[PDB]
C-alpha cells in the first residue's frame, strides 16, 4: 500500500578484491569521508 | 576541538586511515580505546528501544561478517555517516579477518550518530556462536580474552527488530511462531543472552523456505523455516508491507521472497571466499520507494 520498488533506480559498483576502497568513491578521492563537526540534518529515531 | 575521554573523533580517524591503503591492512586500536566504544555504545543502546521505530530515508544492510574493507566501500558508495542514515541487521562478527575493525567502526559511528545509525543483533552477536566462528580467536590474538567478554556484554544489548515507518518490519533472521503482538518484543529485557529457542532465537535465526507451506524445521540446527503463507499472514495482520532481513547469502546481494513481500539483504560480497556473490543495501527514500546499491566483484 504504501512500499513500492524501483528497480530501475539500483545502482551497482564494481570493484577488485585488491582495490583501495576510496576507489568506488563516486567524486573520487578528493571527498572528505569524515567531517568531526558535521551535524545530521535531523533524527529518523522515534 | 575538544577530544573527550572516548577520544572518539581520533578513532574514526584512525579506522578511516585505511581508505587509501591496500585491503587488508589492520588498525590497531589501544585496548581500552576499544573498551570505550563497548560501554558507551551499550549505554546508548540501552537507552532506545529494543524495537526500534525509525523514519525514511535510511539505508539497510545486511551481513558483513568482519570484511572490514567491504564495510569501507559499502559507505564511500552508499555516504558515509551522516550523509546517509544507516540501519544493520546483524552479523557484524565472524568468518572474516578484521571483525575488529569492522564492530568497532560500527560502535563509534553508533556513539557519534545516534539517531541517525543503528545496529540490530544477528546471530553471530552472540558468545556461544562467535567463540567457535572466528571473533574470540581474533580477540585473543591482537588482544585478550577479557576484551571479548566486553563485546559480549554490549553485543546483550543490542535492539532485536526495527519497523521504518509503520510499513517495513526488520530483523536479522526471520519470522517466530511465538511472534502473535509487537509488545512480545518490547518486554524483551537487556542485557540477555540469545536463548536456544523461543521468540529471540527465531528472530534471529529462522530462513524463509518457498517449500514449505507453513512452519518447517531448519537446517541450522536451531529455530524454524518459514513460508509465504506465514509472511503472508504476519503482513495482513500487522498492517505492514515489507519484511526486510538478512541471515542468508544471496547471489545478487538482495533477494525477494513471497511476490516481495520479503527481501533478504547480505552486504557480505565474496562471502568467506566460499561464493561469488555482491553484496548490497537497500535505499529506502522518503516515499518507501526501495531501490538497491551494490557491490559487485569483477576480479
Ligand atoms: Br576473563
Ligand atoms: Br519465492
Ligand atoms: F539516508
Ligand atoms: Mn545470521
Ligand atoms: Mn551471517
Amino acid at each position: 500500500k504504501k512500499v513500492t520498488f524501483g528497480l530501475n533506480r539500483n545502482m551497482t559498483a564494481e570493484f577488485k578484491k585488491t582495490d583501495k576502497s576510496i576507489l568506488v568513491s563516486p567524486t573520487g578521492p578528493s571527498r572528505v569521508a569524515f567531517d568531526p563537526e558535521q551535524k545530521p540534518l535531523h533524527g529518523v529515531l522515534k | 576541538g575538544h577530544m573527550g575521554s572516548l577520544n572518539l573523533d581520533s578513532i574514526i580517524g584512525r579506522l578511516l586511515e585505511v581508505r587509501g591503503s591496500r585491503p587488508g591492512k589492520n588498525v590497531q586500536l589501544t585496548e581500552n580505546e576499544i573498551r570505550g566504544l563497548c560501554l558507551k555504545s551499550r549505554e546508548i543502546f540501552l537507552s532506545q528501544p529494543i524495537l526500534l521505530e525509525l523514519e525514511a530515508p535510511l539505508k539497510i544492510c545486511g551481513d558483513i561478517h568482519g570484511q572490514y574493507y567491504d564495510l569501507l566501500r559499502l559507505f564511500e558508495y552508499g555516504g558515509f555517516p551522516p550523509e546517509s542514515n544507516y540501519l544493520f541487521l546483524g552479523d557484524y562478527v565472524d568468518r572474516g579477518k578484521q571483525s575488529l575493525e569492522t564492530i568497532c567502526l560500527l560502535l563509534a559511528y553508533k556513539i557519534k550518530y545516534p539517531e541517525n545509525f543503528f545496529l540490530l543483533r544477528g546471530n553471530h552477536e552472540c558468545a556461544s556462536i562467535n567463540r567457535i566462528y572466528g571473533f574470540y580467536d581474533e580477540c585473543k590474538r591482537r588482544y585478550n580474552i577479557k576484551l571479548w567478554k566486553t563485546f559480549t556484554d554490549c553485543f546483550n544489548c543490542l535492539p532485536i527488530a526495527a519497523i521504518v515507518d509503520e510499513k517495513i518490519f526488520c530483523c536479522h533472521g526471520g519470522l517466530s511462531p511465538d511472534l502473535q503482538s509487537m509488545e512480545q518484543i518490547r518486554r524483551i529485557m537487556r542485557p540477555t543472552d540469545v536463548p536456544d529457542q523461543g521468540l529471540l532465537c527465531d528472530l534471529l535465526w529462522s530462513d524463509p523456505d518457498k517449500d514449505v507451506q507453513g512452519w518447517g524445521e531448519n537446517d541450522r540446527g536451531v529455530s524454524f523455516t518459514f513460508g509465504a503463507e506465514v509472511v503472508a499472514k504476519f503482513l495482513h495482520k500487522h498492517d505492514l508491507d515489507l519484511i526486510c532481513r538478512a541471515h542468508q547469502v544471496v547471489e545478487d546481494g538482495y533477494e525477494f521472497f513471497a511476490k516481495r513481500q520479503l527481501v533478504t539483504l547480505f552486504s557480505a560480497p565474496n562471502y568467506c571466499g566460499e561464493f561469488d556473490n555482491a553484496g548490497a543495501m537497500m535505499s529506502v527514500d522518503e516515499t518507501l520507494m526501495c531501490s538497491f546499491q551494490i557491490l559487485k566483484p569483477a576480479d
